[PDB]
């Protein structure tokens, strides 16, 4: 089925010509816009004051790269390197020693938020859920120093909240 | 020695030099050239800034990510120099301005300052302590720019007496102090500027070096009327104390070495003027060449 | 028929005669090559089934509808540019059998 | 700025002679990339070559892989993918008309359907929580099913945009100046336009009857009912037209799609292909092992080349597909219909004037994104 | 059909654009890649794989990275044999050196011989 | 087998199979294979002679109109006395079915311009000659498109590596841009993921 | 075997082909030097040019010395007109040392340079 | 929750804390050196040993579908009792 | 809405589609979060007794492609018959 | 939270001054809120 466009002529019918001819002397349809226009000037607007009112998201927003733990427990982590294994720009740096205590553990654990695209590949790989995506996009960062995270700089960022994620895995042990 | 002082690989953008260099002043020219060179070779700038963040923001992308690294400093205090040079491989001496300002003349910062500095960093351990001079800076008279800088040079024999005292001639580069006053309107030897920071770096890296006092020789060497008259042939702040400065003396020291002792070849005026001198609009070259 | 869909290609008032003349056209071209190819009796095959479609058949929406490959002058171009390719393929030696082989060692895939 | 493009005209004035448009600009060293890397590892650089078409090239990619791989995709997958190719394919049109209009001019209908483009990328942060690539079409069937709450807010968009839409037909679409702007330029003989490679639109503006979704149904396209209007003329007020009522169309398709829906299924069962699901990934055995070496090593694919392509609303996209028996494409290329119609700039603009040449570039959806590969 | 060459040395090292440092310097090495003897399957053999030498690797100062001045250290070619092996090496104009496909040793054990009377092939646990 | 199974439908196969006798039968000359894959696309593997006469004749010829081309890429393999295979994408606009032309060449043999046939050719054919190579003989104008000007060395073969050799920035000594060896800032960790046991036992090679 | 040859038939017209090519550089350098400003005497781009053509003189084959002159041909024309920038002009030199001599002890201070 | 180095300043969890012949202490000039102020291992011991009154028990990590798969240890020691490697809490058996 | 009833008929008289009814600035149709734990599905799998991946051995069947060459007659076929030419849509035809 | 607008405009936090030793009378930042009402003021949940 083909329903295709401009097949007609405009008729010669002398109302058919004058209302055109009206058209083009009296610049009709261009008022037209106008009046729709101002339709749309008298309107209430559509934004939003942001500092004061940030946007809308959903639950399964890709964020922050935070390393979450056990509940008051150790690193959720073992250095499974899968995410290593998955990171499409393999931004993730792993060193692992053994700690002291005979558990396996890290040294390193780095991401490049220069490099890092955002996927959530290591959301959906990391076999205990400890690399999690955060809520909050707000980093605006003066220097190129800064944007390499190390081990501790995502521990004090899953320190900085538990319950935002609390609350986003307990949306997402369903689905995912 | 402990590792990462060792250079590793080839020189340059994540290429590790093995010097650090903690450079003074360095956000107006020769300077921020030497800068490029360090970045070029790959190495650690530790610079001290006391300015608006915007000028060594446009200085700053000139060394590698991290490499370089900013911090506050002035010409008065102590614990801002020591927590500079708290660990420092080297240190080069850059400072001063050819005018005088309300706070700050030319007097107390040739006097006052390299004795402050060199005493904490013979304190806290430094080799190669570079310290700049003009060239023929003496107690000759009608040049209180001299005179200062002569007094330097006897305070930096004086406090660490194994420091090199350089002596380079008259710049010129792409942002020269003379040729740009001649834009707006006795022999003279001047040298281009990468014949100088080359001289400087390779003199930074090249040991045994070290101690003796170092010359740079312009290598034309004539009157400066037909240096006046070939850079208006090729191009179609105004007190007079720089031009006492500028008419007073210039001779040769050959008391101590030079360019080709050093592992530096020179570049004359002429290829480097062409360089400069753009803004014809919207060559005649002479060099008469006297001795 | 009114200004057909096509941009480029103006209508046509003579389809009878143009498809014949070209079809006739078509089997003496043929007629230079020889029967030592199977690629005289194919082409052959289908431009006389197809002109024989034609002949018996007066009508202009039957002749549409009835003649596949349709509307109605792509019909006339595409045996025009068959007509091309008889005029190429005089030369070029489509018939003769096959220029040297490759090393052999070639087309199973997985390398 | 006037995408962004080198373009090296030559003139008699006000006028012409010919131009070389220079492209290169914008490479990336996509292939190479994908040369070596694996087949999930590398879906984003097919989500990013082109970037407007942000569900559609997913489509491409999943359909080359499921075609290669002999895997028949449960049906609510297929009509959870339909749904969202013809939403990307409702954006993809609209950016093209307003970014015709900010080319011409034109400045305030850019802003009323660009409220109408957040929405949409509202509804792609609820579904997959990206604001533009969301990835999320995995090969094998779509990963992580849409959540609860969305399809009657997905009806209330379409009532509201149908009328958005027919207030912006009133805006442009028979005005008199932009008429006056665009008609007389761009004609294209259809016998041209299938000889110089010219595929989607262009085929549309043109003359000849031509859609993939219409001849090779690829999916579920068969079960739901639309009608794709034709051009008359080679003149881009036709093409523009035609776009519209492809993007009514759109409304149709989607419309259907929410009365049809069958509540089956996410993804394949075949733990081979797609990762598990998280509540027998943690329990049981076998699905760890198939999680931890198919993230790693990636699931193997048999060898051999293949071809496929869909209707992406610039035209026909399409993607070839070269694969070693590995867990690596070998060498895998893109047929962009971008890199086509800008091929034929010449042909659309041997006559006429440069601001109209700029016109000619304009109303085709060029992004210079997918016109490199 | 029968036109202009003669059989000599192929010359693409000149059209191929990189500089004389990685031309002559380093040296190319071709072998089928032994079976990754930590597990035991022969798949992994079969192609004949071309390498090339390393050079270093030192410490990203900021980050504690492995950063290197090599281009190429990241390279394999499969092949399926060691003429073309060969040929493609010096068509790109580089030395070389080739290894040995050996292969495991043909053996015939069986459970019965392991169970005789007198012989020392005697398993004692089973 | 039935259920999550792309099925096959083995009368285009057939359709496709007695195409491709007529093919092979109408130009005996340049065919040494007409292969059909299961997933039902006709291949046809050429000798790298008649390549104009084949796109002239299967332009055409009111049995099989093919009037549509995509692409083109020489896909590169070693292993191969000729390395590099043009491969040409056919569709017929009348017909729904997609063949593809693919003939073989080395690093020197030619085409002889295939632009003159098809329209659309010509920024594909600059495009595989910029990226490997592959030079086009007698073709009207060849440039460089999709990479720098200059840049050389011919990216998308095997021997040029995933890095490049010349590398960008700013100097400020001459004030302007330059180029070095490339210098990475992390190593590009490369994975040997090619495990063992023959995941498919259809395509198993033969030994010597 | 034998080889579709591409433009020559020996080295004869190999040697003519690239001989004219090089007369094409040597008109191509002043005028261009000139209109894009550069800072560099024409006997030292000339004498670099030459030196570029003394690079790959012990080439035995007329394919691809053919193919050479394809190459200097398109870099010829695309210099000649005023597409490529001053940025890849310079960049055909060498304005990053670089200055390694060829001393075994010069490369062994700085080492693992073979 | 840090030691203090031979220098003065934190040390982390790992000893990996610098020397007087370094220099990234003067990359740390004016900006912290942000140590984690929760170290792990100090916080295992802390813990109670759960005893439980079977022989071979389960371990999940607290919840269904969250935490570390499920795991089953043994408790047959009394000198070296038990421990999971996910949990990294321990367990003995007290009747 | 908040807006008095001149601007009311303003908004209703200068563009014709009675802006007051679908205006895109939604209040209270933005529906209420928190869903009810939902519940998933799975389709020709998990079924026991039966379930033999041989069965449904998908990857499996790619085999090789079947080949004709190295190197009266009812013929002359097309690769598919010839396409049927479309309808005139009769959800208002042009014309 | 205000139940009459539309949506976007239904949540809206106001900051204070002086936080962290800072005087934010003027230049309020992103972040400066805690965790919890950073769930609510998305509309990750309809629910204080
Ligand atoms: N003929 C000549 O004048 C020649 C001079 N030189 C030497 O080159 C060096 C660099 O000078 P140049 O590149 O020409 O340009 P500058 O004069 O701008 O460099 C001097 C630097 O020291 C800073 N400085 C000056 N006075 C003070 C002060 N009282 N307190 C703190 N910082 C101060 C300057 O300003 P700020 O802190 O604002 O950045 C600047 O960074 C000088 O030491 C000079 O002796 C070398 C060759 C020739
Ligand atoms: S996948 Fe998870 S547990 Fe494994 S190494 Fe990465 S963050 Fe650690
Ligand atoms: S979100 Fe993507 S790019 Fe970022 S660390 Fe995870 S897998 Fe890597
Ligand atoms: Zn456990």
């Amino acid at each position: 089925t083909y329903k295709y466009v401009n097949l007609r002529e405009p008729s010669m019918d002398m109302k058919s010509v004058t209302d055109r001819a009206a058209q083009t002397l009296l610049w009709t349809e261009l008022i037209r816009g106008l009046g729709m226009t101002l339709s749309y000037l008298f309107r209430e607007p559509a934004t939003i004051n942001y500092p004061f009112e940030k946007g809308p998201l959903s639950p399964r927003f890709r964020g922050e790269h935070a390393l979450r733990r056990y509940p008051s427990g150790e690193e959720r982590c073992i250095a499974c390197k899968l995410c290593e294994a998955v990171c499409p720009a393999q931004a993730i740096t792993i060193e692992a020693e053994p700690r002291a205590d005979g558990s396996r553990r890290t040294t390193r654990y780095d991401i490049d938020m220069t490099k890092c695209i955002y996927c959530g590949f290591c959301q959906e790989a990391c076999p205990v859920d400890a690399i999690v995506e955060g809520p909050n996009f707000e980093f605006s960062t003066e220097t190129h120093e800064e944007l390499l995270y190390n081990k501790e700089k995502l521990l004090n960022n899953g320190d900085k909240w538990e319950a935002e994620i609390a609350a986003n895995i307990q949306a997402d042990y369903l689905y995912r | 020695l402990h590792h990462a002082v060792i250079p590793h690989g080839k020189g340059g953008r994540s290429s590790v030099s093995g010097i650090v260099a903690t450079v003074f002043g360095a956000t107006g020219f020769l300077g921020r050239y030497l800068v490029n060179h360090l970045g070029r070779m790959g190495s650690q700038v530790i610079v001290p800034y006391r300015c608006e963040p915007y000028d060594t923001m446009h200085l700053r992308p000139m060394g590698d990510l991290g490499q370089i690294i900013f911090m506050d400093w002035n010409g008065r205090d102590k614990d801002s120099i020591r927590r500079a040079v708290e660990h420092s491989n080297v240190v080069i001496n850059l400072v001063g301005r050819e005018w005088e300002t309300k706070n700050f003349d030319f007097e107390d910062v040739f006097v006052k300052i390299p004795q402050a500095i060199a005493q904490v960093s013979k304190e806290a351990g430094v080799e190669k302590f570079i310290h700049i001079s003009h060239l023929n800076a003496d107690i000759k008279s009608s040049s209180k720019y001299l005179r200062n800088k002569a007094v330097g040079e006897k305070e930096v024999r004086e406090t660490f007496p194994e420091a090199t005292i350089i002596k380079p001639a008259d710049i010129f580069g792409r942002e020269d102090r003379f040729l740009n006053y001649f834009a707006n309107i006795t022999v003279k030897q001047p040298v281009y500027i990468v014949d100088v920071t080359k001289g400087i770096i390779n003199a930074i890296k090249d040991p045994d070096a070290r101690g003796k006092t170092f010359a740079f020789v312009g290598p034309n060497r004539y009157l400066l009327f037909d240096l006046v008259q070939y850079v208006f042939a090729v191009a179609h702040w105004t007190t007079r104390d720089k031009v006492e400065r500028i008419h007073t003396t210039d001779r040769t020291l050959p008391h101590l070495p030079g360019l080709e002792d050093l592992g530096v070849q020179a570049t004359p005026l002429e290829l480097k003027a062409i360089e400069v001198l753009r803004r014809h609009r919207t060559s005649e070259i002479e060099d008469v060449q006297p001795a | 028929k009114k200004t057909t869909g096509l941009v480029g290609l103006a209508v046509c008032e003579t389809p009878h005669e143009r498809l014949k003349i070209l079809y006739t056209k078509i089997l003496d071209v043929l007629g230079h090559i020889p029967k030592n190819a199977a690629y005289r009796k194919y082409t052959e095959q289908i431009t006389n089934e197809k002109l024989s479609i034609v002949k018996a058949e007066p009508d202009v929406k039957k002749l549409e509808e009835q003649l596949q490959g349709g509307q109605i002058e792509e019909v006339i171009l595409q045996a025009e540019n068959e007509l091309s390719l008889a005029r190429k393929m005089i030369q070029w030696k489509p018939w003769e059998p096959l220029v040297e082989e490759p090393p052999a060692s070639q087309w199973k895939w997985p390398i | 700025h006037p995408g962004v493009l080198r373009l090296v005209m030559e003139l008699s004035g006000e006028m012409v002679r010919k131009c070389d448009p220079h492209i290169g600009l914008l490479h990336r060293g996509t292939e190479k990339l994908i040369e070596y890397k694996t087949y999930l590892q590398a879906l984003p650089y097919f989500d990013r070559l082109d970037y407007v078409s942000m569900m559609c090239n997913e489509q491409a990619y999943s359909l080359a892989v499921e075609k290669l791989l002999n895997i028949q995709p449960p049906p609510r997958a297929q009509w959870i993918r339909v749904l969202f190719g013809e939403i990307t394919r409702l954006l993809n049109h609209i950016m093209a008309v307003t970014t015709h209009a900010l080319d011409i001019g034109a400045m305030t209908p850019f802003f009323w359907m660009f409220e109408e483009r957040e929405k949409m990328f509202e509804f792609y942060e609820r579904v997959s929580g990206a604001r533009m690539h969301a990835a999320y079409v995995r090969p094998g069937g779509v990963h992580q099913d849409l959540p609860l709450g969305l399809m009657d807010d997905i009806y209330e968009f379409s009532k509201n945009f149908s009328l958005r839409i027919d207030e912006l037909e009133e805006m442009l679409t028979n005005n008199r100046i932009w008429r006056n702007r665009t008609v007389d330029i761009g004609v294209v003989t259809a016998e041209d336009a299938l000889n110089y490679g010219f595929s989607g639109v262009m085929l549309r503006g043109s003359g000849i009857q031509w859609d993939l979704r219409k001849t090779q149904p690829y999916d579920v396209y068969d079960q739901v009912e639309f009608d794709v209007p034709i051009g008359s003329r080679g003149d881009c007020y036709d093409r523009y037209l035609c776009r519209v009522e492809e993007m009514r169309q759109s409304i149709r398709i989607i419309s259907q799609c929410l009365n049809k829906m069958p509540p089956g299924e996410i993804k394949v069962d075949d733990a081979k292909v797609s990762p598990p699901k998280r509540a027998e990934m943690k329990t049981s055995m076998e699905s760890l092992i198939h999680h931890f070496k198919l993230y790693t090593e990636g699931y193997q694919v048999p060898p051999g080349a293949t071809y496929t392509a869909i209707e992406a609303p610039k035209g026909e996209f399409g993607v070839y597909l070269v694969s070693d028996g590995s867990s690596r494409p070998y060498r895998c290329k893109i047929k962009a219909p971008g890199f086509a119609h800008l091929a034929g700039l010449d042909k659309m603009s041997k006559g006429h004037m440069l601001a109209d040449v700029v016109a000619i570039i304009g109303t085709q959806d060029i992004v210079f994104g997918e016109v490199d590969r | 059909t029968q036109l202009i060459t003669v059989d000599e040395k192929l010359d693409i090292t000149t059209l191929t654009g990189v500089p004389e440092e990685h031309i002559k310097t380093r040296k190319a090495r071709i072998f089928v890649p032994a079976r990754n003897n930590m597990q035991s399957g022969v798949n992994n053999t079969k192609k004949w794989k071309m390498e090339f030498d390393t050079r270093e690797r030192w410490e990203n100062p900021l980050m504690g990275w492995a950063s290197t001045a090599d281009p190429l250290s990241n390279l394999v070619l499969t092949f399926s044999t060691k003429e073309d092996a060969i040929a493609f090496a010096e068509k790109n104009g580089w030395s070389y050196d080739v290894e040995e496909r050996k292969v495991p040793k043909p053996k015939s054990k069986s459970y019965g011989a392991n169970f005789s009377w007198n012989k020392r092939t005697r398993v004692s646990t089973k | 087998t039935r259920p999550t199974v792309r099925p096959r439908n083995d009368v285009a196969h057939k359709q496709l199979s007695a195409f491709g006798e007529y093919v092979a039968e109408i130009l005996p000359k340049y065919v040494q294979q007409v292969q059909v894959s299961c997933f039902s696309e006709l291949e046809i593997c050429i000798h790298p002679d008649g390549v104009i006469p084949v796109l002239t004749f299967l332009r055409d010829h009111s049995n099989a109109q093919f009037k549509s081309l995509a692409d083109l890429t020489a896909v590169d393999i070693p292993t191969r006395q000729n390395r590099f295979e043009i491969v040409y994408n056919l569709l017929s606009l009348r017909f729904n079915s997609r063949i593809r032309v693919k003939t073989y060449t080395d690093e020197l043999t030619p085409v002889e311009s295939s632009v003159s046939v098809y329209k659309a050719a010509n920024w594909y054919e600059r495009e595989i000659w910029d990226m490997f190579g592959v030079f086009f003989a007698n073709h009207p104008d060849l440039r460089r498109i999709l990479t720098d000007y200059g840049f050389e060395g011919h990216p998308f073969r095997k021997d040029f590596p995933l890095s490049g050799y010349v590398e960008l920035r700013y100097d400020d000594e001459v004030k302007r841009v330059v180029a070095e060896p490339v210098e990475l800032a992390q190593e590009f960790r490369k994975f040997d993921l090619n495990s063992p046991w023959e995941a498919f036992p259809a395509y198993r090679q033969p030994p010597e | 075997t034998s080889v579709k040859p591409i433009f020559s038939r020996d080295m004869n017209e190999a040697k003519r082909r690239v001989r004219e090519l090089y007369r094409a550089w040597y008109r191509e350098v002043p005028n261009t030097v000139h209109l894009f400003q550069l800072d560099i005497s024409v006997k030292q781009g000339r004498d670099k040019v030459r030196e570029m053509f003394k690079k790959n003189a012990h080439v035995t084959d007329p394919r691809v010395v053919d193919l050479l002159v394809i190459k200097g041909k398109m870099e010829l024309e695309e210099t000649i007109n005023v597409w490529k920038q001053r940025t890849h002009v310079m960049r055909f030199f060498h304005e990053t040392e670089a200055p390694r001599p060829k001393d075994f002890l010069s490369k062994f201070y700085v080492g693992h340079d073979p | 929750g840090v030691r203090t180095s031979p220098t003065g300043e934190k040390v982390t969890h790992t000893g990996q804390v610098y020397d007087d012949e370094d220099y990234r202490r003067v990359r740390f000039v004016g900006r912290q050196k942000e140590v984690n102020e929760n170290f792990a291992i100090d916080l295992i011991a802390e813990q109670p040993v759960s005893q439980v009154g079977s022989r071979v028990i389960s371990c999940d990590g607290g919840g269904g579908a969250l935490g570390h798969p499920r795991v089953y240890i043994n408790l047959d020691k009394e000198t070296k009792t038990g421990t999971c490697g996910y949990c990294g809490l321990q367990f003995r058996q007290q009747h | 809405a908040s807006a008095t009833r001149l601007i009311q008929g303003l908004r209703n008289w200068a563009s014709g589609r009675d802006l007051q009814a679908k205006l895109q600035l939604r209040y209270q149709e933005i529906s209420k979060r928190t869903q009810p734990p939902p519940k998933l599905p799975v389709g020709p799998s998990h079924r026991l007794s039966n379930n033999y991946y041989c069965a449904r051995d998908g990857r499996r069947e790619a085999m090789p492609p079947s080949i004709v060459m190295s190197s009266s007659e009812k013929k002359a076929v097309s690769p598919a018959p010839p396409i049927k030419r479309w309808e005139l849509s009769q959800d208002e035809p042009y014309l | 939270e205000d139940n009459k607008q539309f949506f976007g405009r239904h949540r809206w936090v106001i900051y204070t001054t002086e936080m962290n030793g800072k005087n934010t009378f003027w230049d309020v930042d992103g972040s400066m809120v805690p965790p919890e009402w950073h769930r609510w003021l998305h509309c990750m949940t309809d629910d204080p």
